[PDB]
RNA sequence: UUGAGUGCAGAAGAGGAGAGUGGAAUUCCAUGUGUAGCGGUGAAAUGCGUAGAUAUAUGGAGGAACACCAGUGGCGAAGGCGGCUCUCUGGUCUGUAACUGACGCUGAGGCUCGAAAGCGUGGGGAGCAAACAGGAUUAGAUACCCUGGUAGUCCACGCCGUAAACGAUGAGUGCUAAGUGUUGGAGGGUUUCCGCCCUUCAGUGCUGCAGCAAACGCAUUAAGCACUCCGCCUGGGGAGU
């Protein structure tokens, strides 16, 4: 409703999930989804199909609202950047910039302890 | 074999010469290598000093991404 | 012998036109007042910045250089009132050689 | 710590002639001068480590170039002393 | 006057102490949107969520470490030192050859410094994490894996005095083929040389000849040739008891 038609999608995906929710600029949330929702479950919700479903089941419904272009945001190093993005041109939508944005810090912060296995 | 940049009789870095500055940043915003922009051995010092006096009074980005 | 210094700080779009002039004439007396030997002002340049401080995006670029001896508190105390003051964003005093 | 100022001033009045910056006199009063100024800036940060060491270095010095002193002459050694007012 | 040292002229540096200051990031808080999940694994579970979570946007708070430059680079006697600016302050190197005239080297007892963990007194506390709790795998698992978490990690002044504190290579000094890079210099030709070429001082790496080595290898930064001063050793356990 309101038809604001210019927003924003964002990317988050870890290595062991995936999420896009797509809002308008400021953005006041729009409309989202994940292949955590999708029925999928655990080791599989890092798949590079898990991504196509949930950027589908995310854009065939925020559309309806009134939604043409759209802006990228990609955190998230994972799997399903790539089939992300194409999913959202697929299913007939205006992917026109695309900026990375992965928080890199100047080193102020203590990582966990490596892992044994 | 890399021309050094101080061909130019230069001497005072001054730390507000933009222009002068701008040869050696990253496009992104970052700071490029000696071997990579070949520069001299001294000179890669104070150019760093310069350019991190110059991020603090706002004559140069943190980060240039947006 | 004596040392050299630029002192060069930033000054809000939203001054007047006298409270300028009085401000930069108040750092020139406090400068003074402690043994120091004011060479010269100038206003670098209106600019703009790469990003915001506080509330700002622009700001007059006001520099004076000055040579001192070394025990001169003629910086203590200038630094005492820029940091504490309200119309002045920052600033930056350096050794000039 | 001192500046050519101070330390061009003093070797002219331990100097025993024209130009003797060897002279282990002159050398002992300019440490000692040295060693004073040191003195107050540790006594000002106890800390520096790294330069305490550098004191010990300038009195063991100055303490070879005294013996030295005495053992070619004693009444320049004891003149001196009494001139400069040390040794314990 | 050759060793040592001082004068005069220059050069580099994450050498040290004190005083302020910057941005990015994680987290807690306030508010707008927003709907059912988030997070985790080899697989799962514990866990947080419909008292509205994750996500997302704006601002605030607080402590800590300093992205890129970063380099077999630099400095320090060793432990070690990397955001920026200021006040105090040590050491090293090249040139000149004013000046004193062997003032040197090493150095039992003594004194100083001394990573991390640890103790005391008073602060501070964002992340991380011994102990501990819960969840898992296992015949058993008081362990490896996961979700939480206390001292500690930080600051001031004291204390302890130990590491594979390593190049497992004490210190001073002189002599004995080469080649190859690299940090800081001083000279000479070409010269727009500030972009080449030649000579030399000081560190710093790789290859390699004599010689040495039980072999492995080392070789102007000797583990070669030699003098001076110090420390240490004499079968393995018992035991640094």
């Amino acid at each position: 409703k309101k038809n604001i038609e210019s927003g924003v999608a964002h990317i988050h995906s870890t290595f062991n999930n995936t999420i896009v929710m797509i809002t308008d600029t400021h953005g006041n949330a729009l409309a989202w989804s994940s292949a955590g929702s999708l029925g999928f479950k655990g080791s599989k919700k890092s798949t590079p199909f898990a991504a196509q479903m949930a950027a589908e089941a995310a854009t065939k419904v925020a559309m309806e609202h009134g939604l043409k272009t759209v802006d990228v945001t990609v955190k998230g190093p994972g799997s399903g950047r790539e089939a992300a993005i194409r999913s959202l041109q697929a299913t007939g939508l205006e992917v026109t910039a695309i900026r990375d944005v992965t928080p890199v810090p100047h080193n102020g912060c203590r990582p966990p302890k490596r892992r044994r296995v | 074999k890399v021309d050094y940049i101080a061909a130019n009789h230069i001497e005072y870095i001054d730390y507000k010469d933009t222009e002068l500055l701008k040869r050696f940043i990253s496009e992104r915003g970052k700071i490029l290598p000696r071997r990579v922009t070949g520069t001299g051995a001294k000179n890669q010092r104070k150019l760093t000093i310069a350019i991190k006096r110059a991020r603090i009074m706002g004559l140069l980005p943190f980060v240039s991404d947006e | 012998q004596d040392t050299k210094y630029e002192i060069m700080y930033i000054i809000r779009p939203n001054i007047d036109e006298e409270a300028k002039t009085a401000l930069v004439e108040r750092f020139d007396t406090i400068l003074k007042d402690n043994g120091a030997e004011v060479i010269e002002s100038k206003d670098w340049e209106k600019r703009r910045l790469a990003y915001e401080m506080n509330g700002f995006r622009e700001g007059i670029y006001h520099i004076v250089n000055v040579t001192s001896p070394s025990t001169a508190g003629a910086i203590n105390e200038f630094d005492r009132l820029a940091k504490i003051n309200d119309d002045i964003i920052r600033h930056m005093i350096v050794k000039v050689e | 710590a001192i500046s050519q100022e101070r330390k061009n001033e003093i070797i002219k009045e331990y100097a025993r002639h024209e130009g003797d910056t060897g002279s282990p006199e002159v050398q002992i009063a300019v440490l000692t001068e040295d060693i004073n100024q040191l003195n107050e800036h540790a006594r000002t940060h106890k800390k520096d480590h790294h330069s305490y060491r550098g004191l010990m270095k300038k009195i063991g010095h100055r303490r070879n170039l005294l013996a030295y002193l005495r053992k070619t002459d004693i009444q320049r050694y004891r003149e001196l002393i009494q001139r400069l007012g040390l040794r314990r």
